[PDB]
């Protein structure tokens, strides 16, 4: 039903920064919370509701900032001061207003 | 009333489980009537877990949770809850993340559906580099929690969790706070010790669990005592039913066994379990008689339902899928199971009931 288009990953030097972005397809009425997990288990990085309510994982608090376009269902993740331990596949995800979760394919992020 | 030994007495000398999830309301849901939305996670190990309550695709802001406790098999359980007024359009779910899950799991809320004991539970989880281990202690009388201690909390005091224990004066709370901090110091030292006895890396997180308590009959006389210990969710050393000998699980626990047999630790524990534990349990049963000495019979109604009962021990058999007994959040408990008849055994019932 919903497709999540991700972009912005790749290689970066320690201390550098990257901007991830995730765009949701379909109706703007079909997605509420959008955000990222990173990867056995995958851990919360950041997510944001349609109303702008944010939540961050402890390991990225202060350095990472998530934001949202008011018009489209598109979110951006500004990852500053990157460390080697931030290397992972970052999965975009979204929640419908009926609490159905959608997951993107993920973007590899590697910090030298 | 906790154990009061010196830290050197219990000095040590030398498997992951996924959570079961249940989302439910405290009371039957009525649109426009305030209620409580519950997410009950149980049977998981390690204790690290992330739980969200969701409303219409976003996180509910003010969600509380119970104090961490564990079952006989050492697996943990927690209740996450929030006050809510359900309407026709709103949709609710619980999201759980755990090391055993490749991605967070979402369980949606389906809106259309004697003897006594005192127990103490202690959990210490190491966080290398992030500081001292996370230490949580809880005390129970039957299925009613009455005290707690969290190392991460601000008070650094043993805190009341039942109305009847608030009667106690400063001398009681000073002694309980002093003893629970000594339990914490012992567990922290044991965490560092156990890492050496198993040759483990200093970067990994490990869990130490301690449980003890006593049972009495309906005559309030001593029945059985307990004192058990676990490392990373596996049995380490346990005091046998006779309270005079130890059960060691592996070679490292056998060295502690010999150090504890020589130093006569079991004799100091038996004095507490047969004496002090029993004495203060009877004091608690008396002081909280309106709460603790009550029995609420299950309101009952192929799915056999049983609601709003206390204590939690119950048997539901069909003559099959039975869920784990779950806390309603107000002191009572709930359960259900799935030509045929349903048998219900409970302490609050005159005789077993039958539902057809």
């Amino acid at each position: 039903e919903v497709k999540l288009v991700e972009s912005g990953g790749g290689l970066v030097q320690p201390g550098g920064s990257l901007r991830l972005s995730c765009a949701a397809s379909g109706s703007i009425f079909s997605i509420n919370t959008m955000g990222w997990y990173r990867q056995k288990q995958r851990d919360l990085v950041a997510d944001i509701s349609s109303g702008g309510s944010t939540k961050y994982g402890d390991s990225v608090k202060g350095r990472f900032t998530i934001s949202r376009d008011n018009t489209k269902n598109t979110v951006y993740l500004q990852m500053n001061s990157l460390k080697p331990e931030d290397t992972a596949v970052y999965y975009c995800y979204g929640l419908s207003y009926s609490n159905d979760d959608y997951w993107g394919q993920g973007t590899q992020v590697t910090v030298s | 009333y906790m154990l009061d030994l010196q830290p050197e007495t219990t000095d040590l000398g030398c498997i992951q489980r996924t959570p079961k999830i249940q989302v439910y309301s405290r009371h039957p849901a009525e649109n426009g009537k305030s209620n409580f939305l519950n997410c009950y996670v149980s049977g998981f190990h390690p204790s690290d877990i992330e739980v969200d309550l969701l409303k219409n695709g976003e996180r509910i802001e003010k969600v509380e949770h119970s104090d961490l406790s564990f079952s006989k098999d050492w697996s943990f359980y927690l209740l996450y809850y929030t006050e809510f007024t359900p309407t026709e359009k709103d949709e609710y779910a619980c999201r759980v993340n755990h090391v055993t899950l490749s991605q967070p799991k979402i369980v949606k809320w389906d809106r259309d559906m004697g003897s006594h004991s005192m127990r103490y539970f202690f959990t210490s989880v190491s966080r290398p580099g992030r500081g001292e281990p996370r230490f949580i202690a809880v005390g129970y009388v039957d299925d009613t929690q009455f005290v707690r201690f969290d190392s991460d909390a601000a008070s650094q005091r043993m805190e009341p969790r039942a109305p009847w224990i608030e009667q106690e004066g400063p001398e009681y709370w000073d002694g309980e706070t002093r003893k629970v901090k000594a339990h914490s110091q012992t567990l922290r030292v044991d965490l560092g010790t156990l890492r050496g006895c198993y040759n483990q890396s200093e970067a990994g997180s490990h869990t130490v669990q301690r449980m003890y308590g006593c049972d009495v009959g309906s005559d309030w006389r001593f029945l059985r005592g307990y004192h058990q210990y676990a490392y990373d969710g596996k049995d380490y050393i346990a005091l046998k039913e006779d309270l005079r000998s130890w059960t060691a699980a592996d070679m490292a626990a056998q060295t502690t066994k010999h150090k504890w047999e020589a130093a006569h630790v079991a004799e100091q524990l038996r004095a507490y379990l047969e004496g002090t534990c029993v004495e203060w349990l009877r004091r608690y049963l008396e002081n909280g008689k309106e709460t603790l000495q009550r029995t609420d019979a299950p309101k009952t109604h192929l799915r056999c339902w049983a609601l709003s009962f206390y204590p939690a021990e119950i048997t539901l058999t069909w003559q099959t899928e039975l869920v784990e007994t779950r806390p309603a959040g107000d002191g009572t408990f709930q359960k259900w199971a799935a030509r045929y008849t349903c048998h219900v055994q409970h302490e609050g019932l005159p005789k077993p009931l039958t539902l057809r």
